[PDB]
């Protein structure tokens, strides 16, 4: 039916599941994977 | 010199005339001859006329003016027109020719105190040598030297429009003071004394276009795009029809006016990139309004610019490339009140992610 694309072009979406994993902020790996490497080397 | 005695020196004075009238009938061309037509015969016999007398008052006039007809070589022409100075410059147009190459590469304070040597002896010149000087006292903020300098061609000899229509540029800003002198005395003379100039029906056209005429504005624009040749006027003149070819829903046509006037003159004024980002959200092509509106922001902002790219804004959501600009436009139609309706609307409708 046309009901189906009459709301899923005009709604907004701000808020997903895949958003809800990322921070809302700038944390990067560089400052993560330098200690995952750090660990094994150790070993 | 067939039985003169010895008279060689009257035979190249006669063919200094053939090697100078040339290049100075070549920019007047009319409609059966081209340029080079005029060229090529004023480069043949140039060489014959250095074959008595090398390098004189008058020949390195022909070597440096050779160059602005092509459009290139200015310091050429600048350092072949010095010499005129130092081999016996006995006339005033001997050292005007530096101020017109000095104008070229965008240099108003040395091409204004060359044109002040113009006045002080005033030598004959049907062209009125003080139109050079009234057309460079209209930069630098000298309103109160550039008509002084036109109201006195205008009294030797009204004969000459190029004293009228800069009175006419120098009032087209004034739009709610003196409009019968800005469309009568500036624009209709003008025009009935010499009707083959694209400047004055450019000006017809665009002080017709607010009395919403249109059936002159297009008529007087083609008029003024088939005879001029350097790329100003001429997307000024495609900028007029497309322009009287927006307000009729006629975008199909005016489309690609507004393209040749981005095409042919980019530098030249902000008025072309805006008409082609508002031409380009027809038929769904918003993408390159976007980059037509970008270089209006780069000469000036405007409050009706912000608008524009906000209301093409592309920028939906996680798109930091394009919702900054919306951001930084609606920003600037919050301070203002434009009557604004919708401008709160678009201010939230990108504040839902954010606060």
């Amino acid at each position: 039916v046309d009901v189906t694309r009459d709301i899923v072009s005009r709604e907004r979406v701000w808020r997903t599941r895949t958003t809800i994993l990322q921070s809302t902020g700038k944390n990067f790996s560089k400052n993560i994977f330098a200690i995952l490497q750090s660990v094994k080397a150790r070993e | 010199n067939l039985d003169y005695r010895d008279h060689e020196k009257d035979q190249m004075t006669c063919l200094d005339t053939l090697a100078a009238y040339y290049v100075q009938q070549a920019r007047k061309e009319k409609n059966k001859d081209n340029k080079k037509d005029l060229i090529t015969q004023a480069t043949l016999l140039y060489t014959m006329a250095d074959k008595i007398i090398m390098y004189d008052q008058n020949h390195l006039l022909g070597r440096a003016c050779f160059c602005l007809l092509e459009g290139d070589k200015m310091d050429q022409a600048d350092a072949q027109f010095h010499f005129v100075l130092n081999q016996s410059p006995n006339n005033i147009p001997a050292l005007l020719g530096k101020a017109c190459i000095s104008f070229n590469k965008k240099d108003y304070r040395g091409a204004l105190a060359y044109y002040k040597k113009a006045l002080r002896t005033n030598p004959g010149c049907p062209a009125e040598v003080r139109l050079g000087m009234g057309h460079c006292f209209v930069k630098l903020n000298k309103l109160e030297k550039a008509r002084l300098a036109f109201s006195r061609a205008l009294e030797l000899n009204s004969k000459c429009v190029g004293a009228l229509v800069g009175l006419a540029v120098l009032e087209l800003n004034n739009k709610e003071a003196d409009s019968i002198k800005n469309g009568v005395q500036l624009l209709s003379r003008a025009y009935t004394i010499d009707p083959s100039n694209p400047m004055v029906l450019n000006h017809l056209a665009n002080h017709f276009f607010f009395k919403k005429d249109y059936s002159k504005v297009q008529h007087l624009a083609l008029h003024a795009f088939h005879n001029t040749e350097v790329e100003a006027m001429q997307a000024e003149s495609c900028y007029q029809l497309a322009r009287s070819f927006h307000v009729q829903e006629d975008y199909d046509q005016a489309f690609q006016y507004y393209y040749q006037a981005t095409q042919f003159a980019s530098s030249s004024f902000v008025l072309p990139f805006f008409g082609l980002g508002q031409m380009y959200i027809y038929r769904g092509d918003k993408e390159n309004a976007s980059q037509c509106f970008e270089k209006v922001l780069k000469a000036y902002p405007n409050n009706y610019e912000t608008m524009k790219i906000l209301g093409s804004l592309y920028a939906a959501s996680e798109d930091q490339e394009k919702r900054d600009i919306a951001k930084g436009h609606l920003k600037k139609v919050t301070e203002q009140y434009p009557d604004d309706v919708e401008a709160w609307i678009e201010l939230a409708q990108i504040l839902e992610q954010t606060d």
